[PDB]
């Protein structure tokens, strides 16, 4: 059990808990339904490189109490 | 309350972004803008389009044939007029609610009760000296202070707010927070002789020894690098650098040798991008709302970083 | 009517997956442009009534829309003409749990898959949540006189 | 210039497409002028309102109502005449810009506001084989990324929604938030006033005038009175009109009667608090920001919903033919109208009224905007497209804007670009043949068999004009589309540079054609392929 910090582009600071094995598609899809947004939308990156679906925080090497940062694509301007 | 239909009408698009509050801060904000060059055009179309209550030109110098051809703010065939005076035309037409005036007289020469009417200073390819004693004015008349400068494909921003109080939206909504700037004289003297100061240097970009570089060189040959001497400019620059890094205790080879590529003439991109960068700081100090950046900004027009730095205390 | 590259290829297999290999009775075909093409976007169905069904013997028209989210989004279907069922709106909308993309529906899942639970809801109506207020009115009250309208719009609709 | 001489003369030669000129459009002209860029096309549709001027610079207050292209063209000559501006006062959809169109740019450079238009020029220039530069804006925030065919991911690989949809019985039957209301009110509008649309039909159709309930009590009269179809559901829009649009019936009917035949239906009330119909005898009776930025009471809503309704009736008339409205932000009426109806909808579903700042902030989907934002970006892209340019689309990223420096002291946040998604369907390679054939002589059965069957060797083809809309132009069933084989490719609007797909059913492969038009071809041949 290694807690996750998952901040926005807006510094919108959300609280996580995954396992050690398990994949972070999990979070993704959980961090897209509590934000009301799709995931497809969104990119998560880990100190600059984007997560994908198959990764897991042993690959990366994920510490309790790590930062994860989120980028939304605007549709605009 | 005091904004007007026309005014809501036209600004609405920013109101819905930052609160009619701050709008009205904005509405009663003088800000004095040295400089007039590219990025200096580009600050003030920003914060004319934004609705200032005033902005004051100031530029001792006149068009040059070395200037680029276009200007956004100077029609063509004006060479020769003074800076200010050119771009005042556009600079008006661009918002008929701002009070954009134009000052011909150099900035060395005005005195202190000169910036009190102001209460936000922005600087632009000013020398060193220059930035520390219009700072210190500021700071003893509780003026926020700016400066940046473009150069190739690097830019800097620099801020000066004292003691500011700002409000900004809670995570869960306006909390109420204070942050203290620190002086030019310490920002760009910031001892480097310390096991946190090492740690520092080693997470600080690079960006801030190539400004000092140039500062530098701008303070020894009275003007930026240009691209028609880029053998002569170069080498002094290289020497400079070397001078620079070795006077702090530091090793020059963090900074490439080929920083003088990327570091010659005026780009509209990077003026673009640094000018917009510095009004929202400007937009933001006068409004009161969202917490400004650190008292550093650094550019990088080839990787594509925008980094904020705090250095001095 | 302008989609998107995504939708248009989904839309392309979508139709030759059904071409391929369909139900017995039921009809999902692309609708006749005025010019003489057919849309891709806006498709003609036709549900067929269960067999062993109060629904039995009659072919209930069906229209599909999709937007340029599709899969992102359901389709809208709704009924030409709007025919009497608790769970169909009086403009002829079928509210349907699978065919909302906050409730049940999944971008994975096909035309033949939302046509069959239509048929389904056809079959048996849920209560929790109409969309008549007169269908449901006399489905709640009285099933006889529900069952002899059922019978006599499905006899309407004999094809 | 401080650009290398091998860049200047890609850039003072080269020719590119700025496709929108808004705020981030007129930044980015104003930039690739000042860069070195001669020929630049300018397409925008919209025309200038008071609203653009705090984001657009080129445009003023003497401007307004004036195209967006021809203006900024205008503004942009009045600093530098050098300039080869070409303005188009028109979509990008527009089916004129075809890949032929696309073929002349080096350079194409996304200043859109919504993903539609982004899908199709993403489309176009993977087609055309063109780099293009996608950039988006969003109050403080916005990126700006690359797209290459074959190379990067093109705006398909990783898809997005183009708008968001609601359920159908949710927004008639059971709102929960303002938005629902809203476009509620929307949807009413469009029913009461603009074009035939099932799925706009929020307010139920029965016999409306009057004033009925307890349908449960009296079902047995209720269904002896009426058949299957219930005397076919008396239209709301055709009852409205007949009625003269007067204020007081369509009151009465949406918020008193809708109202009690939403309670009606008693089992859906069960876990939420039921709706409390509104009579308009007893509203009336009832007895600092901008002035748009003010909640109203539930009387002064009622009134200007009457209002409103007056306005909309009297336009109606004045409009000729009885043209259908469309539904505007922008007009006071229609505006006035939606705000209206969702305040009082959001009254009777017990929720908090909004204010008209409010209520046009969310029906318009406005996005707020800001001239530091839209500099920030133009930089940006003509720094990308410079890249680009010189042969350095290695050295291209995806660039982030933050409101605030992330942990890791970014403000802008370069990310490297991910190579395309492999099954993407639009950026995929395909076989991409080209015949040149006489477009006004040919006939669907021709291209169907004598270039198609047989030429490309298809056992049961049908083809697709992708003209983006998806229609098809011959179908492999043997019943389908044998009406139009006679008719001339020209009357499909099938023109030099359109493509159309074929794919088989047996031999599972597709292929791209394009075609050419040439009126000298020879008598011989009414087709030639080219290499
Ligand atoms: N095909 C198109 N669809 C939508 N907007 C377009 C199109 N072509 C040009 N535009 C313009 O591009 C600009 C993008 O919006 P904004 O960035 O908010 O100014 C607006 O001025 C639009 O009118
Ligand atoms: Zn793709």
């Amino acid at each position: 059990y290694i807690k996750l910090k998952v901040i926005g582009q807006d510094s919108s600071e959300i609280h996580f808990k995954v396992k050690m094995t398990t994949h972070l598609k999990k979070l993704k899809e959980s961090y897209c339904q509590r934000q009301g947004v799709p995931m497809n939308s969104l990119r998560f990156l880990f100190e600059g490189q984007r997560i994908a679906d198959n990764h897991t925080p042993k690959e990366l090497g994920m510490e309790e109490e790590d930062v994860i940062e989120v980028y939304q694509e605007q549709t605009g301007g | 309350g005091g904004i007007s239909e026309e005014e809501a009408a036209q600004y609405d698009r920013q109101i819905r972004l930052w609160g009619l509050e701050a709008q009205k801060r904005l509405r009663a904000s003088r800000v004095l803008l040295v400089g007039l060059k590219g990025l200096g055009a580009e600050i003030a179309k920003n914060l004319i389009l934004a609705g200032v209550k005033g902005l004051t030109m100031l530029d001792h110098e006149q068009v040059t044939p070395e200037d680029p051809g276009a200007q956004f703010l100077i029609r063509t065939g004006s060479v020769g007029r003074n800076r200010a005076e050119a771009s005042l035309e556009r600079a008006q037409n661009l918002n008929p609610m701002v009070d954009v005036k134009v000052d011909t007289e150099d900035i060395e020469k005005k005195p202190e009760s000169f910036f009190t009417q102001f209460d936000a200073v922005c600087l632009t390819c000013c020398s060193r000296d220059v930035i520390v004693k219009v700072d210190q004015i500021c700071h003893k008349n509780s003026i926020k202070f700016f400066t940046g400068d473009v150069f190739g494909y690097h830019g800097y921003t620099f801020a000066n707010l004292g003691e500011h109080e700002f409000v900004e939206e809670k995570t869960k909504t306006m909390v109420k927070k204070k942050v203290v700037f620190c002086p030019v004289k310490e920002a760009l003297e910031v001892d480097w002789s310390s096991e946190k100061a090492k740690a520092a240097l080693k997470r600080t970009t690079s960006d801030y020894f190539l400004l000092q570089v140039l500062l530098k060189f701008r303070t020894d040959k009275g003007r930026d690098p240009s691209s028609d001497t880029y053998e002569e400019d170069s080498e002094l620059l290289l020497q400079i650098r070397n001078d620079v890094l070795d006077s702090l205790g530091i090793s020059p080879d963090l900074l490439p040798e080929d920083f003088v590529r990327y570091c010659f003439s005026e780009m509209a991109p990077v003026c673009a991008v640094v000018g917009g960068i510095l009004a929202q700081e400007i937009v933001k100090a006068l409004s009161q709302r969202d917490p400004p950046h650190n008292n550093f900004f650094f550019f990088d027009g080839m990787k594509g970083n925008g980094i904020v730095e705090c250095l001095g205390p | 009517s302008h989609m998107s590259g995504i939708a248009l290829s989904r839309l392309a297999q979508e139709r030759k997956a059904w071409r391929k290999d369909h139900p017995f009775g039921f009809v999902a075909v692309p609708t006749k442009n005025p010019d003489g093409t057919m849309n891709l976007m806006n498709w003609e169905c036709a549900i067929p009534g269960k067999k062993g069904t109060p629904w039995e013997g009659g072919l209930f028209k069906l229209r599909m829309l999709f937007k340029d989210d599709y899969p992102s989004s359901p389709p809208k279907c709704k009924f030409e003409p709007p025919l009497f069922h608790p769970n169909v709106y009086p403009s002829g909308t079928v509210c349907l749990s699978i065919l909302e993309e906050d409730k049940d529906w999944r971008p994975a899942i096909t035309i033949k898959q939302i046509l069959l639970g239509i048929q389904e809801l056809l079959n048996e109506p849920n209560i929790q949540d109409p969309a008549q207020a007169e269908a449901y009115t006399i489905y709640s009250q009285n099933r006889v006189e529900y069952e002899k309208r059922v019978r006599a719009q499905a006899k309407k609709f004999a094809p | 210039r401080g650009l290398p001489r091998e860049l200047a003369e890609a850039v003072a030669g080269g020719r590119v497409l700025v496709v929108g000129a808004g705020g981030i459009g007129c930044e980015l002209l104003k930039n690739l002028v000042l860069t070195g860029f001669s020929h630049i096309d300018l397409i925008d549709l919209d025309t200038i309102d008071v609203s653009n001027l705090n984001r657009q610079f080129l445009f003023q207050k003497k401007h307004v109502g004036r195209s967006k292209a021809q203006v900024a063209k205008e503004s942009v000559l009045q600093f530098y005449p050098k300039a080869n501006i070409v303005a188009y006062h028109d979509s990008i959809m527009n089916p004129d810009y075809n890949v032929e169109f696309f073929r002349q740019f080096i350079l194409v450079m996304n200043a859109l506001d919504n993903r539609a238009a982004r899908n199709h020029v993403n489309r176009m220039c993977l087609a055309a084989d063109v780099p293009l530069i996608e950039s988006g804006t969003a109050g403080y925030l916005g990126q700006v990324t690359t797209i290459k065919k074959g190379v990067t991911e093109c705006y398909e690989c990783h898809p997005k929604p183009t708008q968001r949809t609601f359920p159908g019985c949710t927004i008639r039957n059971t709102p929960s938030e303002p938005i629902h209301c809203i476009v509620w009110a929307k949807y009413l509008f469009n029913q009461l006033f603009g074009e035939e649309d099932a799925d706009q039909e929020v307010s139920p159709d029965r016999a409306d005038p009057e004033a009925a309930w307890e349908p449960t009590e009296a079902e047995a009269r209720a269904r002896a009175s009426n058949e299957d179809g219930d005397i076919k559901r008396i239209s709301t829009k055709e009852w409205a009109k007949s009625t003269g649009y007067d204020p007081v019936k369509l009151f009465t009917k949406l918020f008193k009667d809708d109202i009690r035949y939403l309670l009606t239906m008693d089992k859906l009330w069960r876990k939420r608090k039921p709706p409390v119909p509104l009579d308009w005898a007893e509203v009336q009776s009832q007895g600092l920001g901008l002035k748009d930025q003010q909640v109203l009471d539930v009387k002064s809503y009622a009134r200007l919903f009457s209002k409103s309704i007056e306005t909309l009736r009297v336009h109606l008339a004045e409009k000729g033919d009885g043209a259908e409205l469309i539904w505007d932000k922008d007009d006071p009426s229609a505006m006035d109208f939606v705000t209206s109806a969702a305040n009082l909808r959001m009254h009777i579903f017990s929720m908090n009224m909004k204010s008209r700042f409010d209520i046009k902030s969310m029906a318009g989907n406005i996005i707020p905007a800001i001239a530091t934002t839209n500099a920030v970006i133009a930089g940006l892209i003509v720094l990308e497209g410079l890249k680009i340019l010189s042969g350095k689309i290695d050295q291209c990223r995806t660039i982030f804007l933050n409101k605030q420096p992330n942990p890791r002291k970014k403000l802008l946040v370069p990310c490297a670009l991910d190579p395309p998604n492999p099954n993407c369907y639009v950026c995929a390679s395909k076989p991409e043949v080209t015949v040149r054939l006489n477009v006004h002589k040919v006939t669907v059965l021709t291209l169907q068999d004598k270039i198609v069957k047989e030429k490309f060797a298809m056992v049961a083809p049908d083809v697709q004009i992708e003209d983006g809309k998806g229609t098809i132009l011959i179908s492999s069933e043997e019943g389908e589309t044998e009406a139009n084989n006679h008719k001339k490719l020209s009357e499909f609007g099938i023109r030099n540079g359109s493509r159309l797909q074929a794919d088989d059913f047996l031999q599972d492969y597709t292929l791209l054609i394009n075609i050419l038009h040439s009126e000298d071809l020879g008598k011989d041949v009414e087709f030639e392929v080219v290499g």
